[PDB]
RNA sequence: AGCGUUUACUUUGAAAAAAUUAGAGUGUUCAAAGCAGGCCGCCUGGAUACCGCAGCUAGGAAUAAUGGAAUAGGACCGCGG
């Protein structure tokens, strides 16, 4: 079930058995690597690079076409953004809810949902601290959380 | 059910259901034993032999006694394998 | 969430047996499950089984016979000393004649009979009788 | 049904089952070679695209994103790619 | 010769003959530019059931992809040479022993038994790829693996089933049946 | 004689006061006890087990923790030093 909801949703991807790249695909490891570099440097998250490839170019999964995961390509090349692109999105949402809530003061629901999002920021922030993706000093504080975009 | 000597010592051996492999107790009055006749290959007449099948009470009232008898008959070669 | 995998494997066998199924599907297979089911099979409580192999945790289809009464797990996995096998198998097993306690020793995963045979303790996983 | 062949299900039953609840999970999606009414070059498009796939040089737009499968525009033939 | 062995030892007149049959094929065939830097490691000759044999050739792991590129066109030429004996190409993978307590870096999990045995079974049946595997645990405790191959290249591969089972048995010591299933493609 | 990712687990060995308890021998006339006794000077016992947990020691490596290369400041091999 969902972390902060009563729902029990079963909706995600289902990878096929065969990890082999199909015959029709002519894009080689270096061609998709040049493509990934171009998309990331345009300004685009590992998620959005992945969907662009499979929709338009027809790249089933980059881990089979290449030997790497999109972020390991980008962090090897040194195009990986510092604070991760799920921690980023949680902070971005939390700022968007607080900016709404600073105006609409009697929004008791927005107050409750802000508490849930922030509990999720802390919980993911500490995972990244243990795995040495962040400094041990890294803090989520709503005072100067907007400094992080 | 024999001692160190090898004398069969318990007073009887209860039949086991042909389907589920459960044992058919003394006061199990919803169990069956159905003799299915044997046909002579060329004439199409009754030989005088049959393939007997015992079935448990729980299997019958569950309603799998039909499909169970069917599988046992199909395995014994009574019912055609195409069916 | 799924914290004990052997617990759910043995409960799903137990319900399938009671209900009167000929075979059952075990979802997340593991060495401990396959090593539990080989001990069961070796005495002849289950028939053959076939571990279906996707690129994840596998699946097991076990051919059930109708000669298994109960197969249960013991969580937590207590440290059964050799001098404690008796007082465990006294209250877990139905009789001194049939039934087995599989326990994970240094040698491998095996029943109380072979653990006594090789003069070894270990940790209780479950029982089948 | 007590006896069911769990190992060997017939294609219709496991074509029906939810994509995760099959024996070996497999996607219900695919890739399709799709072409425009004017141009000769073909484009690879995912079944459930979720972007707008522009014909190269933005000559036109091929698909449109929706709930499930991506709606291909009217007057564009397609041939689903297989391996 | 084109047969460089990992140890500085000398090729038995057998596999020298194979690597010198590759000298002949290089210098003649349309495959001349391809068989230039491409090398062979070793070639063993094993006796399968019935009255047949298979020549099993060892390729360096990085060069396998370049060998897979040409294999069917090359297997053809080497099978038309070597009379009535099947030939199959396998990348030679190192298999590091599991680190115990008695006794060095983290053993890379590519160099483990389960991984290389899955790699061997992938590299045997090259053109017709694997779609399914099932390990039938027989009643005695012994296991039998059942590899479901790609149904395309049925008649291209179905004549090498007994050979593949015999070779994989010699390498690893694992019993294999080879099926072509009918309910996917 | 030395060296060899740590830890729990398990089996072995050591070290563990007697008395009590379990327990072998022995007609306190039997028994509770007692450590005596037995044979025509001699012959004999006064055993053995049990004693958690922590500490010590040697085997085993299933199970459950924990560590190694990813800014390569990686292992090995050699040459300037």
């Amino acid at each position: 079930g969902r972390m902060h909801a009563p729902g029990k949703g079963l909706s995600q991807s289902a990878l096929p058995y065969r990890r082999s790249v199909p015959t029709w695909l002519k894009l080689t490891s270096d061609d998709v690597k040049e493509q990934i570099y171009k998309l990331a440097k345009k300004g685009l998250t590992p998620s959005q690079i992945g969907v662009i490839l499979r929709d338009s170019h027809g790249v089933a999964q980059v881990r089979f076409v290449t030997g790497n995961k999109i972020l390991r390509i980008l962090k090897s090349k040194g195009l990986a953004p510092d604070l991760p692109e799920d921690l980023y999105h949680l902070i971005k949402k939390a700022v968007a809810v607080r900016k709404h809530l600073e105006r609409n003061r009697k929004d008791k629901d927005a107050k409750f949902r802000l508490i849930l999002i922030e509990s999720r920021i802390h919980r993911l922030a500490r995972y990244y601290k243990t795995k040495r993706v962040l400094p041990p000093n890294w803090k989520y504080e709503s005072s100067t959380a907007s400094a992080l975009v | 059910m024999q001692s160190d000597a090898g004398e069969f010592v318990d007073l009887y051996v209860p039949r086991k259901c042909s389907a589920s492999n459960r044992i058919i107790g003394a006061k199990d009055h919803a169990s069956i034993q159905m003799n299915v006749a044997e046909v002579d290959k060329v004439t199409g007449r009754f030989n005088g032999q049959f393939k007997t099948y015992a079935i448990c009470g729980a299997i019958r009232r569950m309603g799998e006694s039909d499909d169970s008898i069917l599988r046992l008959a199909k395995s014994d070669g009574i019912v055609s394998n195409n069916f | 969430v799924r914290m004990n995998v052997l617990a759910d494997a043995l409960k799903s066998i137990n319900n399938a047996e009671k209900r009167g199924k000929r075979q059952v599907l075990i979802r997340p297979c593991s060495k401990v499950i396959v090593r539990f089911l080989t001990v069961m099979m070796k005495h002849g409580y289950i028939g053959e089984f076939e571990i279906i192999d996707d690129h994840r945790a596998g699946k097991i289809v076990v051919n059930l016979t109708g000669r298994l009464n109960k197969c249960g797990v013991i969580s937590p996995r207590f440290d059964v000393q050799l001098k404690d096998l008796e007082k465990w198998q006294n209250n877990l097993l139905p009789s001194r004649q049939f039934g087995f306690i599989v326990l994970t020793t240094s040698a491998g995963i095996m029943d109380h009979e072979e653990a006594r045979r090789k003069h070894t303790g270990g940790k209780i996983l479950g029982f089948f009788f | 049904p007590l006896a069911k062949d769990l190992l060997h299900p017939s294609p219709e039953e496991e074509k029906r089952k939810h994509k995760k609840k099959r024996l070996v999970q497999s996607p219900n999606s695919y890739f399709m070679d799709v072409k425009c009414p004017g141009c000769y070059k073909i484009t690879t498009v995912f079944s459930h695209a979720q972007t707008v796939v522009l014909c190269v040089g933005c000559s036109t737009v091929l698909c449109q994103p929706t709930g499930g499968k991506a709606r291909l525009t009217e007057g564009c033939s397609f041939r689903r790619k297989q391996h | 010769a084109k047969i460089v062995k990992p140890n500085g030892e000398k090729p038995d007149e057998f596999e020298s003959g194979i690597s010198q049959a590759l000298l002949e094929l290089e210098m003649n065939s349309d495959l001349k530019a391809q068989l230039r830097e491409l090398n062979i490691t070793a070639a063993k000759e094993i006796e399968v059931g019935g009255g047949r044999k298979a020549i099993i050739i060892f390729v360096p792991v990085p060069q396998l992809k370049s060998f897979q590129k040409i294999q069917v066109r090359l297997v053809r030429e080497l099978e038309k040479k070597f009379s009535g004996k099947h030939v199959v190409f396998i990348a030679q993978r190192r298999i590091l022993p599991k680190p115990t307590r008695k006794s060095k870096q983290k053993r890379p999990r590519s160099r483990t038994l389960t991984a290389v045995h899955d790699a061997i079974l992938e590299d045997l049946v090259f053109p017709s790829e694997i779609v399914g595997k099932r390990i039938r645990v027989k009643l005695d405790g012994s296991r039998l693996i059942k590899v479901h191959l790609d149904k395309a290249q049925q008649n291209n591969v179905e004549h090498k089933v007994e050979t593949f089972s015999g070779v994989y048995k010699k390498l690893t010591g694992k019993d294999v049946n080879f099926e072509f299933p009918e309910f996917q493609l």
